[PDB]
């Protein structure tokens, strides 16, 4: 067991990222009014996601514009586009099926994103559109990066791995409230709420907006 | 009467282990979060550890 | 045949005042299943001699292709069963029953991309000729043209069609 | 002539059956087969639908 498990050890801190990294913007564009120029939503069950909306979301910055490039996306979203991207002309059928880009800008498709429920099972969608290459985050390094040990009596044996690494927007400034410790903070508490934003127009830069999928 | 399928008696048999994967793919990369600077190598290399700077 | 499932869980906080506590891991199990056929057939001989012909040598030449069918029933039947009737595989199948909605050139894109990540895993599509047909009677353009295409039409989008 | 068919995919279960082996027509169709990967890689699915009006 123990060459398998140490044979996969390494793709695994990947999701862990990952998972960091949605907390931590959900946490940026949590509740806080200060932000209210970058969101967009669609719900209230009036809007389908669909060449408008889009449009939308890009000029949300007002002037300085096309320092957005790619988009995130989910599998339906990227479904009900294509269903609804069959021309009338031309044709049935020849296209298509996946479409990099979408409008001059590239697209990354997972099936891991951040899907709330409400009752009536209404889906709700998130899609961040950063196009921002990017934000920051420096590796760090501990001391004992790795290390075994073993049970002498009983029959065991360990590994361990323990790693820094120091990841942050800026973007908005952080603060010190509601937090035991320390540090670090949490997943969580790193998602509770007090961030407190300082440029602010623009350069940040990052969008998101909620839509439903199309009936 | 028969050699009788109840007699003579049928081995089984196996074959080594194969690694499974568990795949949801994670990427959500390259984006934001990328590029560190040097700043934050003030924060990452010993000496003068945290907590955070400003 | 057995198997190993990958390891997954939280990092933690590294953090004084406190210890690790190493993981572990699972493994699993898979089955299979041996099936065995077979059948005959004879005639007589007073009618071979006066019929004119041998009826054991024309059957004896259609012998071959005749399991074809059969090993073709074996799995359509055996497909049938597997996704019978159990919700464990409600992910991989779509339905589109209660007299709404017509297979066109949508609900195809939602089979499509049932599965939601990994995609281009699909390659063939199963077909039926009256759906086929309607498959057609929707395709015909309207630029363009009465009339010049069209009947048969593999491929449908980039996968063969059977 | 014997032949051993089967997807890998789901895992193949005994209950049910008379026997033994093989299973049946019937029987090979009946019920009880238990999956475990699961989410992906089968890799097959089905549609059921109505032929256009």
């Amino acid at each position: 067991p123990m060459q398998a498990i140490g044979s996969r050890v390494a793709a695994y801190w990947a999701r862990e990222m990952q998972k960091i990294v949605f907390a931590e913007l959900a946490g940026v564009f949590s509740n806080d009014d200060m932000k209210d120029n970058k969101l967009d939503i669609s719900g209230t069950a009036d809007g389908i996601y669909s060449a408008e909306t889009f449009v939308d979301a890009s000029y949300k910055l007002g002037d300085h514009e096309s320092l957005l490039t790619a988009i995130g996306m989910h599998s339906a979203t990227m479904a009900s586009a294509v269903k609804q991207d069959l021309i009338e002309f031309v044709k049935d059928s020849q296209s298509g099926i996946r479409f990099p880009t979408y409008m001059n800008k590239r697209v990354i498709v997972d099936d891991s994103m951040p899907v709330e429920t409400l009752e009536d099972g209404t889906k709700v969608f998130t899609s961040y559109l950063f196009g921002a290459g990017a934000l920051g985050y420096a590796e760090g390094q501990p001391e004992v990066p790795t290390e075994t040990a073993r049970n002498a009596l009983g029959s065991q044996d360990i590994l361990i791995n323990r790693k820094h690494f120091v990841l942050h927007p800026r973007g908005v400034k952080f603060t010190e409230n509601a937090m035991a410790g320390t540090t670090p903070t949490d997943e969580e508490l790193a998602n509770g709420a007090n961030w407190q934003r300082v440029y602010d127009p623009k350069k940040i830069r990052i969008v998101q907006f909620k839509h439903r999928l199309q009936a | 009467a028969y050699t009788k399928i109840s007699d003579v008696i049928v081995p089984e048999l196996f074959n080594p282990y194969v690694i499974n994967t568990t795949t949801q793919l994670s990427a959500f990369f390259q984006s934001g979060i990328a590029a560190t600077d040097d700043e934050l190598n003030a924060l990452a290399k010993k000496a003068g550890g945290g907590s955070t700077l400003n | 045949m057995p198997y190993w499932n990958d390891l997954d869980g939280d990092s933690q906080v590294l953090n004084d005042t406190d210890d690790l506590v190493p993981q572990k891991i699972n493994a699993g199990q898979d089955k299979a299943v041996l099936i065995l056929r077979g059948n005959a057939w004879s005639s007589h001989d007073l009618a071979a001699t006066l019929s004119g012909s041998d009826p054991m040598q024309a059957i004896g030449s259609r012998v071959a292709a005749y399991w074809a069918r059969e090993m073709q029933k074996i799995v359509f039947a055996e497909l049938a069963g597997v996704f019978s009737n159990d919700d464990m595989k409600d992910n991989k199948l779509d339905i589109s029953g209660t007299a709404d909605g017509i297979y066109s050139a949508e609900t195809f894109v939602d089979a499509s991309y049932k599965l939601g990540d990994h995609e281009s895993l699909l390659t063939a599509i199963g077909m039926h000729s009256a759906t086929m047909a309607s498959a057609v009677k929707q395709d015909l353009i309207e630029f363009v043209k009465d009339s010049q295409s069209g009947i048969r039409f593999p491929t449908y989008m980039n996968k063969r069609v059977i």
